[PDB]
């Protein structure tokens, strides 16, 4: 038991050691990629929406 | 620029269509 | 002919307003609703990120 | 963008002018 909860202590923690690392690398992901996410759309669609303009000539 | 490319081909297809309507109303002469 | 060009200016206006508007609308619903999520996600990811400094601090003391 | 404005309006002017001188030379021819 020992031995398993070493194990498993040690599991706790790089099992919650990879869980707050993915949520961390996930929220440095999904954060630096909603950025993508909210400029890449927003530019492209602003873009679009100036080409409806761009093109009024 | 979809925009563009139907107007390009349009304003193509009437330049070069009055144009050719400029250019045969004077030569036919 | 000149019903040709009629029609191109019908559909290109009809399309003018409805891109104007599908431009704009479609930045805002998209744009908007990605700033007021991502908002939130920024700020669920800082509150997570102060709660697990403050983890790794409790455990530093353990 | 400067070359689809720039050109739209020149080649829709080719055609306004061209349109406009077929008319003309037609009339004198």
């Amino acid at each position: 038991l020992s031995d398993k909860l070493k194990e498993a202590e040690t599991r706790a923690e790089f099992a919650e050691r990879s869980v707050t690392k993915l949520e961390k690398s996930i929220d440095d992901l999904e954060d630096e990629l909603y950025a993508q996410k909210l400029k890449y759309k927003a530019i492209s669609e602003e873009l679009d929406h100036a080409l409806n303009d761009m093109t009024s000539i | 620029m979809d925009a563009i490319k139907k107007k390009m081909q349009m304003l193509k297809l009437d330049k070069e269509n009055a144009l050719d309507r400029a250019e045969q109303a004077e030569a036919d002469k | 002919f000149d019903d040709i060009h009629r029609k191109r200016m019908e559909k290109d206006l009809n399309e003018l307003q409805a891109l104007i508007e599908a431009h704009f609308e479609n930045r805002k619903k998209e744009e908007e609703e990605l700033v007021s999520l991502k908002d939130r996600i920024e700020r669920r990811r800082a509150e997570r990120a102060e709660q697990q400094r403050i983890r790794n601090e409790r455990e530093k003391e353990r």
